[PDB]
Formats: structure tokens, C-alpha cells, sequence
């Protein structure tokens, strides 16, 4: 309906802004800190009338390395999200040579679209989010500890300090929520400040695998 | 290369180094120091801890294989 | 004997499951825990392209990666000894008899 729809679409909104901040996408302070009456100021409210689309709120996010890998973060129309769609988001990307989005679903795709795509290359590198996983940033929470990923001249010397191989470092999923929110490839490794009781922080290491 | 570990000798390093010793002297080792009397091989090896006349190496191994050298002449004892 | 034509005497599997596993324990055995992943992702696109011909052992894709991966990793055998080689390699095993 209306006054739940907009608060949900605000949450993954927030959510995925927050996201790409993380990950290190250009966000305005403003953007992150945007209210529920910013929202409806913004985009529209009644979805259900249709003052906000779900093909409205896509959004393109850019890297602060240089702008040619920017991404995208698409709101799909039906419920469930079959190859269908997935085909026309990949000729979406293909227009603008965009190499990355990430499709916020809101019940989940069906298991020939999630093969789908893993299915694509390394040009097209689509991720896949429910939309009642992120009505709460994760990281935000007391237990999660802070995550860094490290550039492979870090791994270097931190397999050079400890005089280690990446078969004996610790592991972490590739289907971890975190590693899905940090979006990391299998094979990078991850530093984890965690805010340890006995000590102050703690940098431990975990390998995605 | 430049050695990366504790200077000081662990608890577990004196003992093998007193235990190594003191069956050196269970044989007819020669004695670095002045024996006061001693009939123990273990009182004779901690005299020569204390006086620095051990010329044991410690060889550290680090769990890649790689080790570093260290005589005992060149860690820091304590009580 | 269960899982085998006893006229023919084949494995009865579909081909693709014997050449990924194969060489994704081709690779396990230099320690290269990072490509038994990679193998599968060549596979399912090679799958998805075009099915395979059973003569040929070689997928052109996998046994070429398979290939450039143990070569690249020779003093790696006597390193495959870790906790996350040995499971990796007892999952597919056991997923392969079960
Ligand atoms: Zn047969």
C-alpha cells in the first residue's frame, strides 16, 4: 500500500547508499542522511498509484578511482525475477558498458536466473539482494566487526610478514552477508578490525573462498 | 638476515638447553666453570646459564620451515 | 558397480561431472585451493554454449586453465596438506559418491 511502501522503499534505499559508500561509490552526505520526508519530496509517494516506480529508483553510482566503472543498482518490477528481466538489464548495461550492477529483488529469483548470473563473465558482474535483507544495514550492528578489503600489494606483504600461504589463512564464504555486502571476490582477502574486550581492536584475516 | 624474534629466552628454551647440557655433562664433558662441590649434572649446567659459558645454538624454527640462529651466549636470561 | 553400465562399461554420470571433478582434483593435488571454483565457472558457461562430446577428454577450456594452474604451482604439493585442502577435497569426493 502507501506509508509502508515508501518506508520500506526508503530503508533499501538508505541501505544501498549506504552500501555503495562502502564499497566505495561517490554518495552525498545528503543522500545518506535523507530523511523520509526528503523521500517524499524526492520521488513521489502512493507507489501504489505509481508516483515512485521500482524502474524510477534506479540508481547509478560511480567509483572514486575513476569514473569509468560506475554502477548500477536496480529495482526490478515483478515480484519474482526470472531470465527475462535479467536479459533486458544486461542490454541495459550493455549500452553504457557498465560492468557491475546489483538487482534488489523482492522474493527471490528463481535458480536458472541466479545461475544465470554467476552464468556471465567477468563483463557483466551482477549480484542479487532480497529487499528484506536490507531493510537493516548488517554492519551497523554491535557484533559485526569492521571489514576491509586489501589491495593485492597488502596481501603481499601480509603473506611476506608471517611467511604464509593463502591455503593457511583463515576463510570466509563468498556467500557471507558481509562479503556479499562488501560485494568481494573469491580469492581476496579481508581485513577485520574486530573490537575485542581483551585487547582494544584486533586485525585478524580471512580469505574469500 | 636480521633474526625477528624475542631476544629473551623462553621458559621452554632453558629447559632443553639445561637439559642438552646437563646430559653433556652426564658424560665427561669438560666443565667451563668452577664445580663449588656440585654433584648434579643439572646445578653444573645452571652455573654455566648463569655465567654465560653455554655455546648451545638455539635453532628457531618458524612454521614455514625457515629458522634463525641464536646462541645462548646472545639471549637474555632471567630468573 | 552400481553407478556403471555393465554393457559398455561406462560410468553411468553425465560427462561434465567426470571432467570437472577430474580436474578440479588435478588442481588439488599442487594445493591450488583458489581454482576448484574457477573450474566450475568454466565449466557452466562451456555448458551453457554447447553440450560436450564424451570422446574428447579434453574440454578445451578445462584441461587448458588445469593445465597453466599446475604448471604455474609445482613446489605446491608438498603445501596441500592444510585444513582447507583436505576438506575441499573431501567434500567433492564424498559429493562425488553420494
Ligand atoms: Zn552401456
Amino acid at each position: 500500500d502507501d506509508e509502508e511502501e515508501t518506508y520500506r522503499l526508503w530503508k533499501i534505499r538508505k541501505t544501498i547508499m549506504q552500501l555503495c559508500h562502502d564499497r566505495g561509490y561517490l554518495v552525498t552526505q545528503d543522500e545518506l542522511d535523507q530523511t523520509l520526508e526528503e523521500f517524499k519530496a524526492q520521488f513521489g509517494d502512493k507507489p501504489s498509484e505509481g508516483r515512485p516506480r521500482r524502474t524510477d529508483l534506479t540508481v547509478l553510482v560511480a567509483h572514486n578511482d575513476d569514473p569509468t566503472d560506475q554502477m548500477f543498482v536496480f529495482f526490478p518490477e515483478e515480484p519474482k525475477v526470472g531470465i527475462k528481466t535479467i536479459k533486458v538489464y544486461c542490454q541495459r548495461m550493455q549500452e553504457e558498458n557498465i560492468t557491475r550492477a546489483l538487482i534488489v529483488v523482492q522474493q527471490g529469483m528463481t535458480p536458472s536466473a541466479k545461475q544465470s548470473l554467476v552464468d556471465m563473465a567477468p563483463k557483466y558482474i551482477l549480484e542479487q539482494f532480497l529487499q528484506q535483507e536490507l531493510l537493516i544495514n548488517i554492519t551497523e550492528h554491535e557484533l559485526v566487526p569492521e571489514h576491509v578489503v586489501m589491495t593485492k600489494e597488502e596481501v603481499t606483504e601480509l603473506l611476506a610478514r608471517y611467511k604464509l600461504r593463502e591455503n593457511q589463512l583463515p576463510r570466509i564464504q563468498a556467500g557471507d552477508p558481509v562479503a556479499r555486502y562488501f560485494g568481494i571476490k573469491r580469492g581476496q582477502v579481508v581485513k577485520i578490525i574486530r573490537p575485542s574486550e581483551t585487547a582494544g581492536r584486533y586485525i585478524t584475516y580471512r580469505l574469500v573462498q | 638476515q636480521k633474526r625477528i624474534t624475542t631476544p629473551y629466552m623462553t621458559k621452554y628454551e632453558r629447559a632443553r638447553v639445561l637439559g642438552t647440557r646437563a646430559l653433556q655433562i652426564a658424560m665427561c664433558a669438560p666443565v667451563m666453570v668452577e664445580l663449588e662441590g656440585e654433584t648434579d649434572p643439572l646445578l653444573i649446567a645452571m652455573k654455566e646459564l648463569k655465567a654465560r659459558k653455554i655455546p648451545i645454538i638455539i635453532r628457531r624454527y618458524l612454521p614455514d620451515g625457515s629458522y634463525e640462529d641464536w646462541g645462548v651466549d646472545e639471549l637474555i636470561i632471567t630468573d | 558397480l552400481r553407478g556403471s553400465c555393465l554393457n559398455c562399461h561406462m560410468l553411468t554420470c553425465p560427462r561434465a561431472v567426470i571432467h570437472l571433478l577430474l580436474c578440479q582434483l588435478r588442481v588439488l593435488e599442487v594445493g591450488a585451493l583458489q581454482a576448484v571454483y574457477e573450474l566450475e565457472r568454466i565449466l557452466n558457461r562451456f555448458l551453457e554454449e554447447n553440450p560436450d562430446p564424451s570422446a574428447s577428454e579434453i574440454r578445451e577450456e578445462l584441461e587448458q586453465y588445469t593445465t597453466e594452474i599446475v604448471q604455474n604451482n609445482l613446489l605446491g604439493s608438498q603445501g596441500a596438506h592444510v585444513k582447507n585442502v583436505c576438506e575441499s577435497k573431501s567434500k567433492l569426493i564424498a559429493l562425488f559418491w553420494k
